[PDB]
RNA sequence: GAGUCCCAUAACCUUUGUACCCCAGAGUGAGAAA
RNA sequence: UCAAAGAGUGCU
């Protein structure tokens, strides 16, 4: 398929900061930050335009949970070039240093992280690109890690907790802005494995209504993930 | 941007897989008014048709719907009331209770739909992978439901 | 509000006049360039300047109206509002820069 | 309203306070 | 605090042995610190058993990241010997991994301690 | 009942004055919403009264483990105490509930408010950030966030400079440069100096030597007896050049070349000379440098190999989450672990995947380890 | 280079004078960096050799 | 640019036209344009990826195009059908 | 009259010399020895 | 350019 002598044709996509590269095979792509390196062994593209050398990095829909949502078609995404983000459950930057990569230098991405031992890469990571800040802290208590914050216009939950709902939440309420963007990914199986995938959807969209949120839609993640969908809701304090 | 909605991932071509006890159902206006006249109680209405536990779900649409009736109707607002009776909150203009039930529907498959209204039964059935509920006889019937 | 503060200068302008300290052109002169001050104090783009230029505007009064008392009334001070008027003033003069610019350690 | 000149702790916050307040018991 | 952790008591521990040898007799189990970390790198795990009394520990360490990374549940049993033991094979092993097989007979019972794992995490 | 706000910055702290108390009745309705967003109604809110920057760095991550675990500073309850009135009790707000217990316990006379009414003009004060200071000197606060980010972040993970592992990176990629150009400055000494004396190109092959011996001898017809034992004194006189550049330098074909000309050779050669000097310099370095930080590995197979294979994973991290396999393969393209001997390629692999582990994740490292894996290498060598 | 030559250390970027390097209004500018600079502490080992 | 290359033109005909490249490969119907604004790339794998997906530096190639000839089995397939399509014309 | 602004200060191919490699590669996963 | 009409931004 994508054979490291072949050539492809890049191209924007809908969403601004976000790139299609065409060819015998078609690739979710984004811009380098940090040309001349992969962050968890991405592929990378490199282009010569007037002559400079940039560079784009390949995103797995598989691997990151947002990228999957691009290749569902998410309508309508707050992350976008010169926008602050709050990205919750900062693992490592797999999907951190792929969501810089649409804010741009002029946007940062706050990541947020609880265990100590991915905190070690994503603050390597960090270094690497001066916009990303990571914020090892329990995002169950936005308190401890409110003199970190600078205020965000989307609000991305990561995490796989039964709680996320009231994480998202009281995140929320401190940090997003009224209007602001909130998207949300669900594992059902982490929340309720009793009752069936759908359900648990249903009770998630839920919470989201009475601490303020009107949420704007949900996406399967099939076939990139099961028992998953991403929703997304803007934060309508009035 | 043109948008095609996804089909439900629990909907096998028109069977749905993910609809399993403990069953939901929304709660139509009359749906109330007529288990009155058939004398027949809400919740064990459910379980002895459908022998399975059942979750009653009503919106903020037909909470306002059943207080606009008025003091003729007082019973079938106080029985919304019960406390096994849960509420879905809404965060849409239009009080049109029909309008609502229809949306949520379409945009979830987890819900059994409990109406006999006639415009409203025509419009779910067209909706894939939905039970119906509706009350008529002496006790409530299901048609789309194939665990029954 | 800028017809506020001209406003509580009517009296002590009366107060000129009346003791004859003032003639009505020459108070008129007077509030023209306080009118004209306290635009610029209240519009955007004020800097703590117009605050020191308006300051050392009345206390070029203060001079004057001390002067006049004594080439014309012969009165060290005439027991009316005109006397503690500026004083008054300045003060309140100074209050709105240093809360509308509580950083110039200068104006402080 | 809390005032810089007079103090208002009723009690000696920091280690200079203390250090100072002891020579002022000793001396008189 | 240590590096040991979550480690799982005397109960869960029996719950885990259990899969082990069952998953083992399925032919649901690799067994080994380097045959764990494929299976991370393929995403085909359940969750990733570790023993707790290997001598450095040290020499398991490299499997937590993949799983916390990949979000795979994991557990440290107290004893590497009993962990071999429940593999079926006769030498100590100090770690093992079950594999993703939802047309497995065992899933329920997989499942039920993937769900202790969770809390214990 | 509000009337003092306690706000919390990265380049200090600030306490604000409550003016008017927004309706605490009607606080879920729009139009009072509105006028937090809005600056012009929220100044008519709060007025600020308070700031003191911390001192420094150093400071405000103290300050900052502190509020983080609801403590109060020595900062903190300076900041309080000459603002709150002693005074029935004056009222303060504190976006934490775990501050209060702290700050009452300090002031008896203040009772702190974390209620959402609080939580509203919390989220305002934020929201204008250095717009309320009015051009009081706060910096600039997005980047103040980021530095104590990285310094509230990394404090609780205990990394150090000590598991800082690029500098083997920066150092191999380094080397090989000055390698290179240690070289290819070289190449051009002989040319440039081979015009004017051929022969003796081919008298030291060694490129250092031959820019030390040109470096004296830079006119071949200088040519004296002390002078030979000078360049003799230079290398041994067993290869025997010291003779043969006299005899060739005596007689040769070589093209004098102008003072300028000669002035370029020395100069350009001794810049070749302090690469070469400051090579040695830095692999020395780097071999310290392993030993701090990858005493395993560097014991095992030593230092020069480890850290092209540190660098071959992109860093320490990435060689030990590696599988054996992968190890392997990852310097089988320069030979770095090189069917009798491609069995132990894989053996010295696993191990080597091995000793990665005790240094990376090890936040002091030994060799201990280390010497023990290099044995059981040493005793498979003889069996085999 | 001229830089890390006369400051080893953002400590000494405080009191130590930019001016033949850089002109006045630059040279304030690495101070006030130096200060809040987001980069981590290094060894005089790591120093010298930078150096 | 614009008078751009004919070798630039031709890969962009190749995408327009990629469905018909392979028999076995199939794509979702869509109406390509040339983007307005654009850049040509290279694909650069990993080292860990040496064996998996690297081709030699001999069948590395300039344009997307030429290297579809160096494909033995893209040109049988070409060459079959071309001589059905004239056949029927 | 007429492109510096797609490195002729260069890319690629061929030949030559130097040093390694022909074990599989997201390598496989329980035998080996008797 | 003036000349008349819209739609956002900053700020009291």
């Amino acid at each position: 398929g994508a054979r490291g002598g072949a050539k492809v044709v890049i191209e924007p996509h809908r969403h601004a900061g976000v790139y299609i590269a065409r060819g015998k095979e078609d690739l979710l792509v984004t811009k380098n930050m940090a040309p001349g390196e992969s962050v968890y062994g991405e592929k990378r593209i490199s282009v010569e335009e007037p002559p400079t050398k940039v560079e784009y990095r390949v995103w797995n829909p598989f691997r990151s949970k947002l990228a999957a949502g691009i290749m569902g078609g998410l309508d309508e995404l707050f992350i976008a070039p010169g926008k602050k983000v709050l990205y919750l459950g900062a693992a490592s930057g797999t999907s951190v240093s792929h969501v810089s990569d649409v804010v741009g230098p002029e946007g940062v991405v706050y990541a947020v992280e609880f265990s100590h031992r991915p905190g070690r890469e994503l603050i390597s990571m960090a270094k690497k690109r001066p916009n990303i800040i990571p914020i090892i802290e329990d995002a169950r208590h936005p308190q401890k890690y409110r003199m970190l914050i600078g205020m965000v216009d989307c609000v991305f939950a990561d995490v796989a907790q039964p709680d996320q709902a009231r994480i998202i939440a009281l995140n929320s309420h401190m940090f997003l802005k009224d209007q602001g963007g909130v998207v949300i990914s669900i594992k059902a199986n982490c929340i309720d494995s009793t009752v069936d995938a759908e359900t648990v959807f249903a009770r998630e969209v839920q919470k989201l209504r009475e601490e303020r949120i009107k949420p704007l839609e949900q996406l399967t993640l099939e076939p990139y993930e099961r028992d998953h969908c991403i929703v997304v809701g803007r934060y309508m304090r009035s | 941007t043109r948008n095609i909605p996804q089909v439900s991932s629990a909907l096998f071509f028109q069977y749905n897989q993910a609809i399993k006890p403990p069953y939901q159902v929304l709660i139509d206006t009359n749906f109330i008014n007529f288990s009155i006249q058939k004398k027949v109680d809400i919740v064990r209405g459910m379980m002895d048709c459908l022998l399975a536990k059942c979750n009653p779900l009503i919106t903020d649409c037909v909470m306002a719907e059943l207080e606009k009736l008025g003091p003729k109707y007082r019973i079938a607002l106080k029985l919304a009331r019960d406390p096994r009776i849960k509420r879905l909150s809404c965060s849409h203009k239009g009080t049109y209770a029909d309008d609502c039930l229809v949306h949520r529907v379409l945009q979830h498959k987890c819900y059994i739909v409990a109406t006999n209204d006639a415009g409203l039964k025509q419009r779910i059935r067209k909706i894939p992978g939905i039970p119906l509920m509706s009350v008529g006889g002496h006790a409530y019937v299901i048609e789309k439901l194939p665990d029954v | 509000k800028t017809r506020y503060y001209l406003e509580q200068c009517i009296p002590e302008m009366d107060d000129l006049v009346e003791k004859g300290l003032f003639t009505k052109n020459e108070v008129s002169l007077i509030m023209k360039k306080r009118t004209d001050f306290e635009h610029r104090l209240n519009s955007r783009g004020s800097s703590i300047n117009d605050y020191i230029k308006y300051i050392n505007y009345e206390s070029n009064v203060n001079k004057l109206r001390a002067k006049r008392c004594k080439r014309i009334l012969q009165v060290k001070k005439t027991n009316s509002l005109s006397d503690w008027s500026i004083q008054q003033r300045i003060g309140f003069i100074y209050q709105r820069g240093t809360n509308k610019f509580p950083q110039d350690l200068k104006f402080w | 309203h809390a005032s810089a000149f007079t103090r208002t702790q009723d009690v000696p916050q920091t280690e200079l306070q203390e250090k100072v307040d002891q020579v002022l018991q000793e001396s008189n | 605090n240590p590096k040991a952790f979550p480690l799982a008591d005397a109960a869960l521990t029996q719950q885990i042995l259990d899969v082990v040898q069952q998953a083992a007799n399925l032919r649901q189990l690799k067994k080994g610190a380097n045959e764990a970390t494929k299976t991370l790198n393929r995403g085909i795990s359940e969750f990733i058993i570790m023993a707790a009394d290997c001598e450095p520990i040290e020499i398991l360490l490299h499997l937590p990241l993949l799983c916390e990374d990949k979000n795979v549940p994991y557990v440290f049993v107290p004893s590497r010997v009993a962990l071999g033991r429940a593999c079926g094979v006769s030498r100590p092993v100090i770690a093992a991994s079950i594999t993703t097989n939802d047309a497995s007979a065992i899933k329920t019972q997989i499942y039920a301690v993937k769900d202790k794992i969770e809390t214990l995490l | 009942p509000i009337e003092y706000l306690l706000f919390e910055e990265p380049t200090g702290y600030a306490v604000f004055k409550v003016k008017l108390q927004q309706d605490d009745i009607g606080s879920r309705l729009k139009e009072v919403q509105e006028q937090i967003n809005d600056f012009g109604a929220f100044t008519k809110l709060i007025e600020l009264v308070s700031f003191a920057p911390f001192k420094g760095a150093a400071e405000a991550l103290e300050n900052a483990n502190d509020i983080s675990e609801g403590l109060v500073s020595e900062s903190l309850k300076a900041i309080l105490d000459l603002n709150l009135p002693k005074a029935k009790n004056i009222t303060l707000a504190i976006s934490d509930k775990n501050l209060g217990p702290s700050i009452k316990e300090e002031f008896p006379y203040v009772d702190c408010i974390s209620n959402e009414l609080a939580q509203d003009l919390i989220r305002g004060v934020r929201l204008h950030g250095e717009k309320l200071f009015k051009g009081l000197q706060s910096g600039d606060l997005e980047r103040a966030q980021l530095g104590l980010g990285h310094a509230y972040s990394r404090a609780k993970v205990k990394f150090s400079v000590q598991k800082n592992d690029n500098h083997i990176i920066q150092a191999i990629a380094l080397l090989d440069q000055l390698d290179k150009d240690i070289n290819t400055f070289a190449m051009r000494v002989k040319e440039w100096y081979g015009w004017h004396f051929p022969e003796l190109a081919k008298l030291v092959p060694d490129n250092y030597t031959f820019a030390k011996l040109v470096l004296f001898i830079k006119d071949k017809a200088s040519l004296n007896d002390d002078s030979l034992h000078d360049l003799a004194a230079l290398l041994n006189e067993d290869s025997g050049i010291a003779q043969r550049v006299i005899d060739n330098a005596r007689i040769s074909m070589g093209q004098d070349i102008s003072e300028t000309d000669m002035e370029n050779v020395c100069v350009f050669a001794q810049r070749v000379a302090s690469l070469a000097d400051y090579r040695r310099q830095l692999y020395d370095y780097l071999c310290e440098k392993m030993h701090t930080v990858a005493p395993n590995l560097s014991e095992l197979i030593g230092e020069v190999i480890g850290a092209r294979l540190i660098s071959h994973a992109g860093s320490l991290t990435n060689l030990s989450k590696q599988a054996a396999s992968t190890v392997q393969i990852l310097g089988a393209e320069k030979a770095l672990f090189r069917k009798n001997k491609g069995r132990i390629s894989r053996y010295l692999a696993n191990k080597c995947s091995m000793a990665s582990r005790i240094d990376n994740y090890s936040e002091e490292p030994s060799n201990v380890f280390g010497s023990v894996l290099k044995k059981q290498v040493e005793q498979r060598l003889e069996f085999y | 280079a001229r830089i890390i030559l006369t400051m080893g250390i953002r400590s000494k970027a405080s009191e130590t004078d930019l001016s033949e390097i850089l002109p006045e209004e630059i040279e304030e500018r690495v101070k006030t960096a130096a200060e809040v600079s987001m980069g981590t502490e290094i060894t005089q080992t790591d120093l010298d050799n930078i150096n | 640019d614009d008078n751009m290359r004919r070798e630039v033109q031709r890969d962009l005909l190749l995408i327009k036209h990629r469905a018909a490249l392979d028999p076995k490969r199939h794509y979702k119907k869509q109406r390509w344009e040339v983007p307005e604004r654009f850049a040509i790339g290279t694909i650069i794998e990993d080292k860990s990826e040496f064996y998996s997906s690297r081709m030699n530096r001999k069948e590395r190639k300039s344009t997307i195009l030429e290297t579809l000839m160096g494909d033995e089995a893209s040109n049988k397939y070409f060459k079959r059908k071309y001589n059905e399509i004239q056949e029927k014309s």
